[PDB]
Formats: structure tokens, C-alpha cells, sequence
């Protein structure tokens, strides 16, 4: 380096540094991934029971 | 005219001088201060030398 025109310099390296970032979620596999071929999805649900039985 | 006084010579001139000579001194110094954070001309990112100030 160089410090203004008749004067030299010593030069120490780069310093750098980055921001944060979580990944707790990804490490627990919670999802299931699905690749379609369009923008609309569809689900299907059903229900089922029971009843009572009266005296006859 | 002859038979009277007769003539005369004179003679030579002597001369002697004395002379002294002059003195030039000429000297000059060298410091630290001058050699340290300076960058030598002609080259780039070099540092500068004692040496070549002596020269």
C-alpha cells in the first residue's frame, strides 16, 4: 500500500463477517414435499361414527 | 667630445612578492527521519533505503 503519495503503508488483511439464519425447522423433517403439474390442488376428507342403541 | 669626462651605466631592477591560499570546506548530515515512512521515487510499494541517499 501507499499512504498519500511519499509514504508507505502495512497492510493487514480483510475482516468479514455475515448475518444469522435459523434452520431449526428443516433439521426435523416435519414436511413432505409434492411436485405437481398445475396451480390448483385438491383434497378429499371423510367422516365416520357411530350411533346408540335403544331398549325395544 | 674627446679627451673629456666620459659616460655612465646604470644597472637592473629586482622584484619580490608573497601570497597566501584560501580554504573551502563543504559538509552536510544525514537522520533517521528522512529514510523511515518515505517511499523511494521511481518505484511503487517499494520502501526507501539510507544508501541511496548517501549517493
Amino acid at each position: 500500500m501507499q499512504n498519500g503519495d511519499f509514504q508507505i503503508l502495512d497492510y493487514t488483511g480483510l475482516i468479514s463477517t455475515m448475518p444469522r439464519v435459523d434452520t431449526l425447522l428443516q433439521s426435523m423433517n416435519l414436511f413432505t414435499e409434492h411436485f405437481g403439474r398445475t396451480t390448483v390442488a385438491r383434497i378429499e376428507r371423510l367422516d365416520d361414527g357411530a350411533g346408540d342403541i335403544k331398549a325395544v | 667630445q674627446r679627451g673629456g669626462v666620459r659616460q655612465h651605466l646604470a644597472n637592473d631592477r629586482k622584484k619580490i612578492v608573497n601570497l597566501n591560499i584560501p580554504f573551502f570546506p563543504l559538509d552536510r548530515s544525514i537522520d533517521r527521519a528522512d529514510i523511515q515512512n518515505f517511499r523511494e521515487f521511481g518505484t511503487e510499494n517499494a520502501p526507501a533505503t539510507v544508501d541511496a541517499e548517501v549517493q
